[PDB]
Formats: C-alpha cells, structure tokens, sequence
C-alpha cells in the first residue's frame, strides 16, 4: 500500500556531499511527518531528525545539527537528506520512516577514497569427488569486487532452495563472496545450472554455466 | 437635557434575543459558518460587560457605587488582556486563524481530502474517540466533513503551544453500511 | 541524552519456553501518570519493525505471544510460546523526549538438537589457476552448536596462514549454522604441494571429520 | 432622580458577568454542581429578554419603537411556551427531573454502582462512544463518575418523548492500564 | 459471568395458574431489561413481552395481554411470570433472556390432568446369545413414566461415549424410552454395568444393574 | 403484524462448501438508512444463540466463517467453509417494530459418504415375562443415509401392529444417524412362534441385514 522507494547505493570521498532521495506513494504526500535514521556500522538504531512536509518546521537533535539538511519537494512526492562534509564514520544504511510503521529499503552510503571494481567469477565443481551419495554440492567463488552489495543467485533466481550464502570477506579493500548449493545427484550432468552475478556499482553482469571437470 | 435616553433597552433586548437564537437554532458545531458566528458573540461579550460597569462609574449616585463599578470594570478588562496573551502565544507557535478564539488555546489538526482541517480542542487526553456517521467524520464535538472509513487518517496531531502530541490510529470497526467507529492513542510527545 | 540499557546481551531459549528481555531507564518519564517505551524487532538485511508501543499497546499484526509491561523505570518484554521463527534482534526506544534514544539491542538465539556438519571440499578452478593463484574452499553445512574448529593442512603440515572464515546467521527454519573456509595460495606455491587436507572438529564427536584431495586427481 | 437608571446598569453588568464566569469556569459539564447551576441561568434568559422588550413597550419613545417592542416580546413568549410543552411531554414518559432542562429533549441512562445515572443527550445516533480516563467514565460530554473498564455496563438506553433505544456494548479495549475505550451499537428500537 | 437459574419443570391441570421464577446472578439487578420467550412445538420461537426491573413498566406483545403478567422481586434478585388460564396449547418451554445473549436453562411446563407414575426399568443383554465378539451391545427400556423429563445415565456418567439415547415416545398417554451402549467383550460380563434412571416428577430414582444370565 | 420468511427450509452441504440461507422482510424495515435483522442458531436440548445483529455485525465469540448482509427487504446468511459441527436450526428476528417477530427456521444437514448400519437385537427380559408381557427391540447404529426400511417378518408374516420407531438427530461428531425399532406384545402372544426376526433394508446394498433368535435358544 504505502511505499518509500530509495535511490540506491553510492560511493564518495571524505569531505563530499550527497542527496538521499526517497520517493513515496500510496497516500497523499503531506499530512504525515517524516523521520530519518542512520543505523551505523553494527546493529544500533538512532534518530537523526523530524520534519513536516506540509510546511517545514524541522527539528534536530544536538549531535547531528549542522551535519545534515532535511528538505521536501511536493511536486514529486519526495523527501531529501543532504549529507554534509562526509567522513569515515558516516558510512551507514540510511532510510526514511513515517510513523514507526513503514520504512524504506535502505540507501547504502560509503565514504572512502576507493576504486570500484568488477567481480571475477570462479565457479566451483566437485571434480573427481567420486561420490556415491544421492547429493551433489556445487558453488561459486566471486572475488575482487567493490563496493557492496553484489547480488549472487542461481538459475536467475529459479534455484533458491538448498542455497547457502555467506557474508563477503573484506581483504585488501575488496570483497569476496562465498555461495554453495546442494542438489540431488539426478540433476547432474543432465540439467543446466548457472551462477548469476550482478554488481550494479560497476555495471557488471555475469552468467556462468557449471560443467563436470 | 431632559431626555429619556431609554432606547438602550431595545439594544439590550435584541442582544439577549440573539443569544437565545444562537443557543437554540445552532449551538452545536454542525458547520463552520455557525461556529464562527458563535465565536464572535462570545468575543463581543467582553466590551459589552465592560461598558455596563463603566456607565455605572460615570453616572454614579455616590462614591461607593463609583468605587465598586470601577473595580468591577477593572476585573472584566483584566481578563480580556489574558484572552489575548494566550491567543498570541498559540499563534506564535502555529500559523492559523483558529489560534484566536475565546473557547480554547489548544488546536486539533486532522489531514483530509488533500489538505489539513483545523479546529479548537477542549480536551487533549490520552485517548481521542472518533465516530463516522453515514460517511461523515465527527471528532471532539466538531464536524470535519466527508470521510469514508477506509480512508481514515493514520496520524493526527494536537498543538498546546507548549508541547506537540502525535496520535496514532488504533483499532477501528465498521458498524453498518457506511458508518463506523475508531479511536486514536498518543504514541509520541514532542516539545516546542 | 537519556540512557537506556538492557540486561541480557543475548538469550538462548528452547522451543516452547518463555524468553524475557528487561530494560531500565535513567528517567521515570511519568507523563500524566503514563510511561512510554517502544519495542522493535530487526532481521538481517531488513529495516526494523515496531512490535509494542507505549509500554503495553501491542502493534497490529503482532501475535499475542509478545506481551509488554512494566512501570516507572522498569520495562520488560515477555515472549511466552517461543517458536523457531523468533530469531531476531530486539530494541528499546523511549519515545518521550526531543533527543529520542534507542537501547543497545538484545539478540535472541534458539536452542536445538546437536548435529554434525557436512563437509565438502572444492579444488581450485582452471580459470583461477590459469590467471595465477589458487583457492581451496571448504564448506561445513547444517551444524549445531556453532563452535567448530576448522584446520587446514598442506602435505600433512598444518597451515593457518591465508585462511578466511565466513559464518552464516542461525537459519530461520532448521535453526542450524553453516560455515565457509577459504584457503588462498599463490601460483608458485600451489604446484609444489600435491596433498590438500581439511579437518573439522566438532563438539559432537571424538573423531574429527577429515576430507582431502590431490592436485593430480582433477 | 431620572428613575435612577444606573441601577439597571448594575444589574445587567452582573448578569452578563455571570455568563463570562460560567462559560470560562463551568465548561464541559464535569462537576455536577456547576452543571446544574448553569442550567438555571439559561432558564432565566426567557423572562429577562421578555422583560426588556415589554418594558420598552411602556416607556415608549415613538409608535414605531413601541410596535417593534411588542412584536419582539410576542416572539420571546412563544419560545418559553414551547420549552414548557416539550418538557412536560418528556416528563410523562421519563419521570425524572432531568426532563426539565433548557438544552435538549433526549435523556441518556447508564446503570452504575447499583443505580441509574441520567443526563441530557444532545443527539441520538446509531453509535455512541465511551471513554474511560484514569477510572472515570465520560459519555457524550458528561462525567458519569467512577467506573473501571471491567465493570462497564453491557447495555445503556436513550429515551425521548416518542421512542426508546437500546444500545449493546460492542468492542472494548484497555489503553495504558487504567484508561480504556468502548463503543455502543444500537441494536433495538422501541416506541413510547 | 451472567447466569439465570430457573425453578425447573412443573405440571398443572387445565384452567390452572402458576408462577415461573428466575433467579439471576453475576450482575446487578435493576439493571438490564428482562424479556420472556415461549418456544412451541419444539420448533417455533415467539415473543411474550418485557419488564423493566427498576421501574415496573411492562410491555406486552398482542395475544398475551391478560394471558401472562410480569413482576419482579428486587430483594431476592428474582423475576417472575404468571401464567393464567392454562390450556393444552400452553405446554412449552419458557425462557428468560437479558440482552439476547444470555439465556436461562428453560422451564418445561406441562398442562395435563393425567396421573404421574414412576418408571419401570427393564435391562437388555444378549443372554445365552454367545456374543463374545468386539461388538457387545448393552441397553435398557424405561416404561410407564410421565410427563417427560426422565434422565438415563450409564454408570453414573462413566460411559460418556458410545451411548445412543433415543427420543421418548408415547403410548396410551404414557411415555417410554430406550437407550443402548456399545462395549468391547473385554468389559462384559467382566465389569458391572448400571443404568441410572432418574424421574424427578415421581421423586423416583432407580439404579439397575444388567445381569448377563 | 409483520411477516418474515425463509425460503430454503432444508439444506444439505458437504464439508468445505458454501451454504446460503435467505430471508425476506415483508415491510422493508428501514430506520434512517439502517435495516435491522438478527440471526440465531439453535441445537437440540439448548436455548438459541445469537450470531449476527443489525444485519451485519458479528456477535463477539462467533467464528468469522459466519457473515451476512442485505438491503431493504432481502437478507442473506453466508457460511463459507461449512464444517461438520454446523448442524443446527437457524432463525431470524426484526428488533425494530413493536411485536419484534420471528421468522420460521431452516435446518442445515451435512453431506457424507455412504455407510451401512450395525444391527443387533434383544429378546424379552425375565422381568417383562414375569410381569406377563414381552418385547423385542432392534437397534441400527452408525449409518449415514436416513432412508432405511425396517421390517418385522415372523414366519413370513409382516407384523405392522405394535411396532414403534424412534430416530436420533444427526451426530455432531461424525454426521451419522441411529434408529431404534421396538415390538410390543403380551406373553400370551409371544409364546407361540419359535423364531423372531428383525430385518433392515438399506440403500448401499442389495442384501438386507437380518438378525434373529429362537424363543428356546436362551
């Protein structure tokens, strides 16, 4: 019914500024207040400020004052947060909420002098495993990408059951993702199984088929 | 100098008659036009009462009556100052016409039909009830116009000039065709 | 700047048993005799949702198993018929003052029967070896409890170097854990060693699971 | 002497002042002892208004003023004449002194604490809400005394000079431990 | 918990008058309006009228004016209805109700000049039938009672299931009743089975055991 | 003064299917746009229970599977997921005009798979024979169809005199029915024929179930 669509992730250097654009729908734009949260690294909720989209009348706490500007555009049913003088402690998942009920999906803000890199896809297969059990495990190593997120699924989202996805490990400022899926042995080599890797930050999309080796 | 000067009896006669009509063929806040007129009469009452005591002071029979009439006038006009200060402070926090009224210094704001409807409030409690009759919404003794139950606002606010309270829609029910019932509970308190 | 704290850091609760989280406030709130306190729930990869408001008003859509109460400066969240789906982090919020604050967050873990890991070892791919370097990947699936010691050996010699370890969150259906251990090798030091072994030592056995492969087998 | 009319100025000064006080300190019913008094004042605005117009028909300035004063006095007479007819007919059905109020012709009856509490009701509709604040019951603007939510009546009635309505307790909820909320839905209509 | 407890069954002759009492509890008296309902033929519902327990104002339907009168006893929290000039068509179950949700048990009123007689209890068993299989049927016949309310229970309520109790039938102005229970051979004749027959109208209670003979 | 009726005097509905019961109000009751109508349910041996008031307000404690609506004169009761426990008589009332009349009722039966009766009979007791009378009673248990033709044939002769038949209502647990058929006679007539037979012809077979005994058997 009520939506709070986010603009998606972005990467900037220290001292930079940005605007987080939230688009809503499903109800009259004005008449409800808007609230912002930071959720900094780790698992800690926090309050940034409140505004009234009808007429302004903003309110901030004493710690975030001067670090952000909260505004509104009534013509597009949107609300904005302007990030000022971003530093290393500002990396976080920012999002909008209305009445402690509806939340946006999260805008990932990364503050770092780092280069965006595409993933290298290295599919895994149980070569010479010589297994006689009614199960075969296959997977895929996705390495060298930056920044987060990277989306990795199987058979374009068709294969989800039996899939174990691990948190990416950060090494030398690049992320490595691990994923493994177990299927019945009757699936191989007869069926086609592919690993689908998408990394929007680098405009990279890869689709690799796994074969016996 | 030998004049009757008793025509004021017709003036006061009509003024009393006006009060009877307002409390008989209106009274209830059924629409904004009648409500606004009633608020005016509740306002003009101040200088009328004051004038009555002043005349007694001017044409006083003796010094005893004079002293009393003056003291009484001082109280009626001492209260009017108050009516103002309180209204001004409310206005300073908000930005609406309804901030100036003789009944109350608290406002109710309910978003409806693309805009916001504002009315004077004499409550400001933990729980605010709402009733919908034949598609019309009534709250705090005021008619807020047309509103179906399926579109009833999930958030309303109350401004007291010192604090700002936010109310959240709780349980609601339909009670026949296009009638129903709902209630709002405080969920948050902010300060000015 | 009103501080709130929760007593437990985390709970370990079996199915069907009551779970409790308590919270204390530095301020009594006491607004017209009413206390204020909101409780929230958050899952990995998702924004939080509200469960309880103003100390005792259950949010619509939330099951009655969640009962909030308390008064003054003492607030308690009671979850009685705990089920397998109740695996989330719970938070507090005062919701009374301009500098609105939140609590630290308490993690709920669910107890379940002991289970051995399934161990599967993958050799380096042709693409990586061709470009240069090798990655040996060891997966441990569906085990409980979480505390497993995973070791690596090169030609029988333990090698703790170059090993990355990523852990999953407790599963929402089977209440199990999974682990992925990756060993990164150079292109030159890979061909000089033929025997690669991984060992998983679990609290459910006196005999660790050992899996291995040889470079010349694939 | 000139009829020492200054005395009439003092009388109206005090009479108007009474309304300034009542409408500022005895608002929203609340204390039954303020409400029962307010109801007296309104019953003495028909004889006051009438006297003003009648007196003006004696101390006439001219024929036009006299004619108007008489016509206005006649109208004020017809008002008091309806109040008396309506109140007696209501009394005939509901044998209670509450039938003689100068506000409405509808009575609300709510059983509490071993007895029945009766108050004037401004309008009869399908749904009547009820609010409990810190253990006290408020309905249709009236305070009905102390009542816990668990003890809230399962039935209330509304009586008029023509019909009798019965309202069944529907939904109810506890809010904030001591406070709470409920609504009553009309389920039966009778006559007389 | 609102309760309404009625006086119980009564028998009167044609032309007789009688009072039906209803003792209430669980709520304040002189509170809620009391209504009276007559159920006829075991099928159709009807409406007699209402009485206000605080102010003794009554309102009757149409055909019951001068046929029934209502009154209350405030001190005893008891409501009454008085039946006048009872005839053969007045036999019915009379209920008290408060707001259509709380109902009494039902008072059965019989209008008859017939003599009330005690029941005769005759046991049923497959004597010498050599029925030793899994389906052993035990039962009893109760004959010669009047006017209605004979209750038959097995083993003082121990045999709460497997029991088929039939509606009473009438012959020569007297009533009869049959019932049976199915038991395994493991309980017969290994256990004693007793039919408990109670007939309040004749102040008679008979406890009869079945003998396999 | 006002007639109110229901058309579907009897219903037969299988489990999980929708049942509909209609009612028509002769004088179109309408008070300021609101119609009034009350629906009741009654089981054997008990007073009626209120389900719905003022045409659509569901009485607290009543399952949501019960709903209804209407306008002016036409009102309908809808039971969507009909269950095996929904075997009761339904009624209507106005609650608007002076007589507050009731309409007639409708009876809802539950459909089920066919089943044959279990048949057993008893000889006269010693107490009856001592007294000077006799009786033979035949029981038919746990069958579904109501259409059973019970006969009393003695040495080829059908005895119509002295036979009573009582039926139970539909069982609330398994939707089955039971029947009791009793033959009443005097000792002087009992001690004549040697073989006593009871027969029941059912609709699930072409072979009637027959039980009998000899007076000299016991």
């Amino acid at each position: 019914e009520v939506q709070l669509q986010q603009s998606g992730p972005e990467l900037v250097k220290p001292g930079a500024s940005m605007k987080i654009s939230c688009k809503t729908s499903g109800y009259s734009f004005t008449g409800y207040t808007m609230n912002w949260v930071k959720q900094s690294h780790g698992k800690n909720l926090e309050w940034i400020g409140l505004i009234n989209p009808y007429n302004g009348d903003t309110s901030y706490n004493q710690k975030f004052k001067g670090k952000a500007t909260l505004t509104v555009d009534k013509s597009s049913s949107t609300a904005y947060m302007e990030l000022l003088s971003l530093t290393s402690e500002d990396s976080a998942v920012y999002y909008c909420e209305v009445i402690n009920t509806y939340w946006g999906q999260g805008t990932l803000v990364t503050v770092s002098a780092a280069k965006t890199t595409p993933p290298s896809v290295y599919p895994l297969a149980p070569g010479s495993a010589a297994q006689t059990n009614s199960m075969v495990t296959l997977g895929c190593l996705v390495k060298g990408y930056f920044p987060e997120p990277v989306t990795v699924t199987w058979n374009s989202g068709s294969l989800s059951s039996g899939v174990h996805t691990f948190p990416a490990v950060l090494q030398s400022d690049l992320y490595t993702l691990s994923s493994s899926v177990t299927v019945p042995s009757s699936t191989w080599p007869s069926e086609t199984v592919t690993c689908n890797v998408a990394h929007p930050a680098s405009s990279t999309k890869v689709d690799k088929k796994i074969v016996p080796r | 100098l030998k004049q009757l000067l008793e025509q004021w009896n017709l003036v006061i006669g009509f003024l009393f008659l006006a009060w009877i009509m307002l409390l008989q063929f209106a009274y209830s806040n059924r629409n904004r036009f009648l409500y606004i007129i009633k608020l005016v009469f509740l306002w003009l009452l101040w200088p009328v009462t004051l004038a009555c005591f002043v005349l007694a002071a001017v044409y006083r029979i003796n010094w005893v009556t004079g002293g009393i009439a003056i003291a009484m006038a001082c109280i009626v006009g001492l209260m009017w100052l108050s009516y103002f200060v309180a209204s001004f402070r409310l206005f300073a926090r908000t930005r609406s016409m309804w901030s100036f009224n003789p009944e109350t210094n608290i406002l109710l704001n309910v978003p409806l039909r693309g805009t916001i409807v504002t009315r004077p409030l004499m409550e400001s409690e933990l729980v605010i009830g709402a009733v919908i009759i034949r598609g019309h919404l009534r709250m705090a003794g005021h008619s807020l116009g047309r509103c179906d139950i399926k579109d009833l606002p999930k958030e309303i606010t109350v401004a007291t000039s010192r604090t700002l309270s936010y109310y959240k829609l709780g349980a609601s029910q339909r009670v026949g065709t296009d009638s129903g019932f709902a209630a709002y509970n405080r969920y948050r308190i902010g300060n000015y | 700047d009103i501080v709130m704290t929760q007593s437990p850091a985390s709970l370990a609760v079996s199915l069907g048993q009551r779970a409790t989280i308590s919270c204390k406030a530095s301020q009594s709130i006491d607004y017209d005799g009413d206390n204020y306190m909101n409780w929230y729930q958050q899952k990995p990869g998702q924004p939080p949702k509200l469960l309880i408001y103003t100390t005792s008003n259950l949010e619509s859509g939330i099951p009655a198993r969640f009962s909030g109460s308390g008064s003054g400066t003492d607030f308690t969240l009671n979850i009685h018929p705990v089920e397998e789906g109740d695996a989330a982090t719970y938070y507090c919020q005062q919701n009374n003052e301009d500098p609105y604050t939140f609590g630290g967050g308490t993690k709920l873990e669910i107890k379940r029967a002991d289970a051995a890991p399934t161990v599967s070892i993958f050799p380096p791919s042709s693409e990586q070896l061709t470009s240069g370097g090798a990655s040996v990947v060891c997966f441990l699936n569906n085990f409980y409890p979480k505390d497993i010691n995973v070791k690596w050996k090169i030609d029988g010699s333990e090698r703790q170097n170059g090993v990355l370890n990523s852990w999953t969150d407790q599963d929402s259906k089977d209440s199990t854990y999974s682990m992925s251990s990756t060993l990164t090798l150079t292109k030159d030091e890979y061909e000089r060693h033929n025997s690669y072994t991984c060992e998983a030592t679990h609290k459910t056995s006196t005999s660790p699971i050992v899996k291995s492969f040889n470079r010349n087998e694939c």
